[PDB]
């Protein structure tokens, strides 16, 4: 609980347990100001595409989190640890947590 | 030196013959023993069943380790399998060493 004191620590483990495997990922992010804070819509007659490449859309100024990758949460020595003796897996639950928040 | 595990008290030897079973011996007496035997052997199973005890990694290695793989191509003959009439080979030898740790 800030200011001098901090609101996590930096979990980034990996512990292989018998019929499962529980990944941790801790990262460094950075998150900027978009759109001059601004909900700007965006389509594609400024663009002059073709007709297969329109588009009529929204930009937000919001971020937003993705950990869809399986990198994100496998090393490559636990992803070689995990296809050469496992027939399959399966994700079971996810835990995410945002700490250590510095606005600049 | 040819290495394995050196033990004092070993696995003990175990030590099998087929029973004499002599011919007919002569009408009368003679104390020079016996040549005359029952020409004849033994067959059988045998299993043996040892249990062993692993030590896992530990390693905190990154980067993939080496590994025993068998090469995965257009081959004649499989490794460690039978040949064409039945003889089993071996094609070459495997240590045990892949694996690393720091020193």
């Amino acid at each position: 609980d800030g200011v001098g004191n901090a609101s996590g620590n930096w979990h980034c483990d990996s512990t292989w347990l018998g019929d499962r495997v529980i990944t941790t990922s801790t990262r460094t992010w950075a998150l900027p100001t978009y759109n001059n804070h601004l909900y700007k819509q965006i389509s594609s007659a400024s663009t002059g595409a073709s007709n297969d490449n329109h588009y009529f859309g929204y930009s937000t100024p919001w971020g937003y989190f993705d950990f869809n990758r399986f990198h994100c949460h496998f090393s490559p020595r636990d992803w070689q640890r995990l296809i050469n003796n496992n027939w399959g897996f399966r994700p079971k639950r996810l835990n995410f947590k945002l700490f250590n928040i510095q606005v600049k | 030196l040819m290495g394995g595990f050196g033990l004092k008290n070993p696995p003990p030897q175990i030590l099998i013959k087929n029973t004499p079973v002599p011919a007919n011996p002569p009408a009368e007496f003679s104390a020079t023993k016996f040549a005359s035997f029952i020409t004849q052997y033994s067959t059988g199973q045998v299993s043996v069943e040892i249990e062993w005890e692993l030590q896992k990694e530990n390693s905190k290695r990154w980067n993939p380790e080496v590994q025993y793989t068998s090469n995965y191509a257009k081959s004649a003959n499989v490794d460690f399998t039978v040949d064409n009439n039945g003889l089993y080979t071996e094609p070459r030898p495997i240590g045990t060493r892949y694996l690393t740790r720091p020193l």
